[PDB]
């Protein structure tokens, strides 16, 4: 009853990479949608208790002044994938003085997934594949651009992505609202519209957070100050 | 069934168990086919997408001037002998300044990739390479698999529901010795359309085409500069 | 399996029609039951 | 070609394929595909057998285990 | 049970288990024949022919591993191309470290230690493939060799493997192999090759011959397309 | 290649180390020894008997010097028991390369006792089959000692291992006492040997080593032969 | 011998279907919770011809197990079960 | 079949004979059964 | 009897007993062979048997006899492939002794080294110990000839006559009813005591072709192979 980390199924799959598949459904949701003007991305928080400090937990986080990333699932490794992201970002502006495509960051990390191995090696990311899901998005010379990537390590440009342990709901009822000339202000409505649809507590400017990328400034967030202009404005 | 745990362990039969499995998982793949010519080779994809607004997934890569290859398996493994690929070519163009016969580089790959059906906890590569090349004895087509044997071959065709697909190529077989690559690249469509149900077909966002030749480096079109290959194409008849 | 062995030497003979047999069949028979015997036990067993 | 004798077969099989396409059926299997393609046309309705049949039920008998998604290629 | 699991544990009876299921494993390859006349030897190689996308010359199972000594194979070809690997790295080191051709009785031992290097450890597993390496030198005569996976290396006037071992050799041994050269072997050969595999196993295949001797300058090659046709023209005859 | 890397003696539910005891219940089996000092001198004795007469009983020993004043004997499994000896000898030299003197005994056994004990928690293995019995005369009191395969060691004034091993014990108490001489100690060892010794005593059956404050020493067939005379 | 008379019922089993002008007009119905230890000779077609297997409820499942087993309740006519079905991840008929 | 017993003699097929049932605890296959036993109308015996 | 894992690897059993080990020694009677060897006054004599099933296999190589050394001999019993290893571990080690202390190796003290590197598989958890056993003769200055035997478990021994393979009970009575007559010995007398216990377990009378016999004496040092020719004169003499 005891196989070792590198098995096959009778039917082909793997076994440890079809249960960390299984397992990225038990996080929050995450919503993120691309557009011509620019890329807008959303997460909830889920806060149990009032001695929260909401403004402790984060879920977007910078790599570079141009990319930003959305996680869901566990959290206490992404750190890891997170470090070496923003390392090889400064490390090809260091080599090579310029700014690099997010499809090149994405599949620099995707090559990092698929590295357990029991024997061989000294200590390596090994026991386990990461458990996270990962959604990047970037402005580069060929506009906005919004990747997703899988413990598997596939990744794939996609564009309106919703994972998390409600992503089937918010895919379904997301196909029927979109077109290809969407605007930045009507995009971010109809996605809090859907994350307060799914939403399982009630919905204020301190349970969700939002964060915009466009060609003209850097990744830039927003605070409780701008947060509830939407909201009100439902 | 405890001989179905481990690479090292023989069957009473004499078949391993694991490397039936890789073997099944490179079927499940999408469908891709190769032929070749008198002078040029030529190899089909067809792709795959999720949902209606999500990009469809890309198949095949770029090795080198003279050298492609396809893809079905899981993406890992494939990048993980993508980059051996691109090391050895350049490795010997960088010593010996001549580019790399494609069957010396097919006899590494297989030496490299039986290593690990031996040792113990450790698994094989799933991948189902074709290999599509032109060298000083003209065309080549190969194709691996996960049990590091590799096959030598005319017109080949691998992936789901491939079997169809390779049925229509043993029919027509002879024709490929006269014609040229206006009616090959036609004649490599015919064959792919067969291993799709009767609903839906081609409609240029899900082909991708590679050629190389005696004069031609190897050139990958999709999605865009397909149409005039698969226009003119007659009907599937019902 | 001696008995055994020239049985089968004469069974080779009924086809083919030859009311004779010939050395060669001797051959066919003890290679034939040869690898047949592949299945028994051989432990020999000891009173005590 | 034995068991299939009976039903009303269309012209348009090609069983030099099916047998390539079945691996490690013993003989039994074999029988039960020409039963399970024959219970396939019925459910549509339709009269004489037809090759996708024959398609179906052998992706039947193997009786492989569901797989959700497909994230291959 | 759980006794024939790895290769490390005696069985009460006492004998090792996964050799055994290895050489199962061999007994299922298709046939190769190996001869010795008064001055050479001859293999021959039927290749089934799995499907028409092939092509001839494919997946060849004759390999030459040095300039001088031919090998053929029967049982799982990546296992026996890394043996060929092997044995064709022994002989140039062997070359490079006192500088002649290697002798056969050298380099049959040394890929035969190395082989049963494979059969102690629990953490390998045994190889499954079993050959045979030909020679020739004008001041050494006339080598053949046979070895299989436990490890074991004999010499032979003239050997079969593969599935139909004993029906082949049972034909084997009726020619005089004693004094008749090797230029009317080939035709035997032909011969005994045509009388089996019946039409009802498989419809069509192929054949492979080679060559080696003072007659080609002790060098080993594989045998002109004229020779082989005259030889299968001759067999044609012997189904009567 | 690589070994196992964890160990396969482990605490039982009833906190027993059950190797260990497997261990010591297959040297209960061995070849019976016993041992004896008395104010002049230590003696050790011990029996052997081949199966049958071909055996050449000149080409090995049971008693081994490990220098010109240390003696060794074992009782339990064959083998390891020169691996013991050579690690002892290498011991030995270690030791006299660094203070240009002779090892004295309770060094020499605290050391064999590490190793033998170390060597039952590291990865793969199982522990050695043998019980030891060690004599020597340095400063004048002579001292023997006898190890374990756990490791713990002990000084004993008479003692006896192997089959039977506790009526030995019993009669050497009931026959024992503090001030006796070598010859004596010699006598009521061999008597002590023919409580269940083979059909008949012979001068090659039979394997006793003295060591005196002048050193240790094997005896010759000559000598036993005539001890074995003038007795029982 | 371990077993043996076990064995000789589920051989005596097997020879009621198969063999000798069979038995006809009756249809088997068998269940079972680890069925990888059954018999390669039992689970041969021509006596078990198909094999339905039952998963665990996806999600259209939850729902509607909860539509199902809570239809007799006195509960309030406006609170949602989906949530309730995305709250259970993996979960069988009998927890709901 | 049974309560249809003309549409496979008339075309000529004949419908199989066994089914199993397999699946984690709880999943509910005896309640399946019951539900087969609770609409037929021909005997049904249960055995365990 | 047994609990856990003492039935597949070498560890103690409750009733102190290790099993791993005693399956060699009945592994050691797969082959169907059998060996005896003799100390005489001033001469060592070893026989041994051979047999060919077929006439295709080449009688020159199934020698069972190896030359470790100019002056020191052994014979094999037991499986083919680890016989061959420990045969070249011997020579090799018997080289290095010659490098490191530059005179002659005795012929207890190699034996003593093979058996000791045996001794370490039974010690460990990874390997197979060696299911083949091993005779050497020599002569040594100032004691004459000396015959040892070492077996799979690493116990070594010295011996005056002794036998190893199937029939090994039954030619140790014999060996010892003869020597039990407290005689001289001579070459001729060792010879043929040596083939007529052989001849009389086996009751065969057997032909030149089947038997192969090694010498050594101290008027020449050099361990050699008798030709065929006398030793069909030792067994034409000895029947009268
Ligand atoms: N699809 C379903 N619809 C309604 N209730 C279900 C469903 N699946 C399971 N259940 C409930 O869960 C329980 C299923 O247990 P049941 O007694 O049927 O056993 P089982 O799953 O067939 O097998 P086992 O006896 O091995 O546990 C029942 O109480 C039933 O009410
Ligand atoms: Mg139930």
């Amino acid at each position: 009853y005891d196989r070792g980390v590198n098995t096959f199924s009778p039917e082909g799959r793997l076994f440890q990479v079809e249960y960390a598949i299984e397992a990225i459904k038990l996080g929050s949701t995450a919503i993120g949608i691309q557009t011509s003007e620019g890329v807008c991305l959303a997460v909830e928080k889920r806060i149990t208790s009032p001695l929260m400090e909401p403004s402790s937990i984060e879920k977007i986080v910078e790599i570079d002044a141009h990319i930003g990333c959305a996680m869901s699932g566990l959290i206490a490794d992404a750190k890891t994938l997170i470090d070496k992201a923003r390392v090889e970002t400064q490390n090809h502006w260091f080599t090579y003085n310029e700014t690099m495509t997010v499809e090149s960051v994405t599949q620099a990390v995707s090559n990092l997934a698929l590295q357990f191995g029991e024997e061989d090696a000294d200590p390596g990311a090994m026991s386990r594949p990461f458990g996270v899901a990962l959604l990047f998005g970037g402005v580069d010379e060929k506009g906005p651009q919004l990747f997703h990537m899988d413990p598997s390590g596939t990744f794939v440009q996609c564009d309106a992505r919703a994972i998390g342990s409600a992503s089937e709901g918010a895919q379904s009822s997301l196909q029927e609202v979109y077109h290809k000339s969407m605007t930045l202000k009507e995009a971010i409505k109809s996605s809090l519209i859907i994350l307060k649809q799914v939403m399982e507590e009630k919905l204020n400017a301190t349970n969700i957070e939002l964060a915009t990328v466009q060609p003209g400034q850097n990744f830039h967030m927003f605070t409780k100050e701008e947060l509830e202009e939407v909201i009100k404005d439902i | 069934n405890q001989y179905d745990n481990d690479v090292t362990v023989w069957s009473p039969q004499g078949r391993i168990h694991q490397i039936e499995y890789a073997m099944e998982a490179v079927k499940q793949g999408s469908a891709t086919v190769g032929l070749k010519s008198k002078t040029h080779a030529v190899l089909v994809a067809l792709k795959r997408a999720q949902s209606e607004l999500a990009a469809h997934q890309k198949k095949i890569l770029h090795v080198d001037n003279h050298i492609g290859i396809s893809i079905a398996g899981l993406t890992a493994d494939a990048r993980l002998l993508c980059n051996f690929m691109r090391q050895e070519c350049l490795d010997s163009r960088f010593v010996f300044d001549r580019p790399l016969p494609v069957s010396r580089l097919v006899s590494l790959i297989g030496s490299k990739t039986q290593i690990p059906t031996q040792r113990y906890g450790r698994r094989p590569y799933g991948v189902g390479l074709l290999i599509a090349g032109y060298d000083d004895m003209g065309p080549h087509i190969f194709q691996t698999c996960p049990s590091a044997n590799y096959f030598d071959c005319r017109a080949m065709s691998i992936g789901a529901r491939s079997q169809s697909a390779r049925t229509y190529l043993e029919r027509h077989m002879s024709e490929f010795m006269e014609c040229n690559l206006n009616e090959l690249v036609k004649h490599g469509l015919r064959a792919l359309r067969e291993t799709l149900p009767a609903e839906q077909d081609l409609t240029t966002k899900n082909v991708s085409i590679g050629i190389v030749g005696k004069d031609l480096e190897f050139t990958i079109y999709d999605d865009d500069d397909v149409s005039p290959f698969l226009e003119g194409l007659e009907e599937r008849p019902q | 399996d001696l008995r055994n062995v020239c049985t089968e030497a004469g069974m080779f003979a009924i086809r083919a029609d030859h009311d004779f047999v010939v050395q060669e069949d001797f051959m066919k028979a003890v290679r034939k039951v040869a690898d047949s015997k592949k299945l028994e036990s051989k432990l020999d067993y000891k009173p005590v | 070609q034995i068991h299939s004798r009976k039903m009303n077969v269309s012209p348009d099989v090609n069983y030099e394929e099916l047998a390539r396409c079945t691996d490690d059926f013993n003989g039994a299997q074999c029988k039960a595909v020409c039963v399970e393609a024959g219970m396939i046309a019925l459910r549509r309705g339709a009269t004489e057998l037809t090759h996708e049949d024959y398609m179906e039920g052998i992706l039947e008998v193997q009786a492989k285990k569901k797989a959700n998604l497909q994230y291959y290629a | 049970t759980g006794y024939d699991l790895s290769a490390s544990t005696f069985s009460p009876d006492g004998r090792v288990f996964q050799v055994e299921y290895a050489m199962k494993a061999v007994e299922n390859s298709s046939t190769a024949i190996g001869i010795r006349c008064k001055d050479g030897v001859v293999f021959g190689v039927e290749k089934l022919v799995l499907s028409k996308l092939y092509e001839e010359g494919s997946n060849k199972r004759l390999f030459n591993v040095d300039r001088h000594v031919g090998m053929a194979v029967a049982g799982l070809l990546a296992d026996a191309r890394s043996l060929a690997d092997i044995a064709r790295e022994e002989a140039s080191n062997f070359r490079s470290n006192f500088g002649y051709n290697i002798p056969l009785k050298h380099l049959a031992d040394r890929v035969a230690m190395y082989v049963h290097a494979y059969t102690l450890y629990s953490a390998v597993r045994p190889f499954g493939c079993s050959f045979m390496l030909g020679s020739y030198s004008v001041n050494d005569g006339a080598q053949l060799y046979m070895i299989d996976p436990s490890g074991v290396s004999y010499g032979y006037w003239g050997c079969a493997i593969g599935k139909a071992r004993q029906a082949a050799k049972t034909e084997i041994e009726k020619l005089q192999m004693k004094e008749m050269t090797c230029r009317d072997i080939v035709k035997e050969v032909a011969k005994i090759i045509y009388i089996v595999h019946d039409e009802v196993k498989d419809k069509a295949f192929e054949l492979e011959l080679s060559w080696v001797g003072e007659l080609t300058n002790g060098r080993h090659e594989i045998v002109p397309k004229d020779i082989r046709e005259e030889a299968e023209k001759y067999a044609k005859e012997s189904l009567k | 290649e690589r070994g196992y890397s964890f160990s396969l003696t482990t605490f039982s539910p009833s906190g027993k180390l059950v190797q260990i005891e497997y261990a010591l219940a297959a040297v209960a089996g061995g070849a019976p020894s016993v041992g004896i000092k008395a104010a002049n001198g230590v003696v050790l004795a011990t029996e052997k008997k081949q199966k049958s007469i071909l055996y050449d009983e000149r080409s090995v020993h049971k008693v081994e010097p490990i220098t010109k004043h240390i003696g060794l004997v074992y009782s339990g499994m064959g083998p390891d028991y020169r691996v013991l000896v050579h690690r002892a000898r290498k011991l030995a030299q270690q030791y006299y390369l660094v203070y240009q003197e002779p090892i004295p005994t309770a060094q020499l056994v605290q050391r064999v006792a590490s190793v033998m004990q170390e060597y039952t928690q590291s990865g793969g293995v199982r522990p050695f089959g043998v019980s030891l019995l060690i004599c020597g005369w340095n400063e004048g009191r002579p001292y023997l000692f006898q190890s374990d395969p756990s490791g713990a060691y002990f000084a004993w004034k008479a003692t006896a291992m192997g089959k039977n091993y506790v009526n030995g014990k019993t009669f050497l108490e009931k026959r024992y006492n503090e001030d006796l001489e070598l010859e004596d100690a010699i006598h009521t060892a061999i008597l002590t040997l023919k409580e269940s010794f083979e059909g008949q005593m012979t001068e090659d059956n039979i394997e006793v080593g003295i060591c005196n404050e002048a050193g240790f020493r094997r005896l010759t067939p000559t000598e036993v032969k005539d001890y074995l005379a003038a007795i029982a | 011998g371990g077993d043996n008379e076990v064995q000789r019922t589920m051989l005596e089993l097997i020879n009621q279907l198969d063999g000798f002008d069979p038995r006809g007009n009756i249809k088997v119905l068998m269940a079972t919770n680890r069925p990888d230890t059954l018999d390669p000779a039992l689970m041969r077609p021509g006596r078990l011809d198909r094999k339905i297997e039952f998963s665990l409820p996806d999600l259209e499942g939850r729902t509607h197990i909860f539509k199902i087993h809570a239809r007799s309740m006195s509960v309030e006519r406006d609170i949602r079960f989906e949530l309730l079905a995305r709250l259970c991840p993996n979960s069988t008929g009998a927890e709901i | 079949p049974l309560l249809h017993p003309e549409r496979f003699v008339n075309l000529g097929i004949e419908p199989p004979k066994g089914v199993l049932l397999f699946g984690p605890p709880g999943t509910g296959k005896t309640l399946c059964a019951r539900a087969v036993a609770n609409r037929t109308d021909a005997c049904f015996i249960r055995v365990i | 009897s047994s609990a856990g894992f003492d039935r597949h690897i070498t560890i103690f059993s409750p009733e102190g007993r290790l099993y791993q080990v005693e399956y060699a020694f009945k592994a050691i009677n797969q082959g169907g062979l059998t060996s005896v060897a003799v100390r005489g006054k001033d001469c060592a004599v070893i026989v041994t048997q051979k047999k060919v099933p077929d006439k295709l296999l080449d009688s020159s190589t199934v020698t069972h006899l190896f030359k470790i050394t100019e002056n020191i001999g052994c014979v094999m019993t037991g499986m083919t492939a680890d016989s061959r290893s420990q045969v070249q571990r011997a020579r090799y080690e018997a080289a290095n002794w010659k490098y490191k202390y530059g005179y002659e190796i005795p012929v207890d003290m190699l034996c003593k080294r093979i058996a000791d590197i045996s001794q370490v598989y039974t010690q460990n958890a990874e390997m197979r110990p060696l299911g083949c056993c091993m005779i050497l003769i020599g002569i040594d200055e100032e004691q004459g000839p000396q015959v040892y035997k070492c077996d799979p478990a690493g116990y070594y021994c010295g011996f005056k006559a002794t036998a190893a393979g199937v029939k090994q009970t039954e030619s140790t009575s014999f060996l010892e009813k003869k020597v039990k007559k407290k005689f001289d010995w001579t070459f001729e007398q060792t010879v043929e005591t040596a083939i007529t216990c052989l001849s009389t377990v086996l009751s065969i009378d057997f032909k030149p072709s089947e038997i192969e016999v090694g010498v050594v004496t101290v008027e020449n040092p050099k361990f050699r192979i008798l030709t065929e020719a006398e030793i069909d004169a030792h067994l034409v003499a000895l029947a009268e």
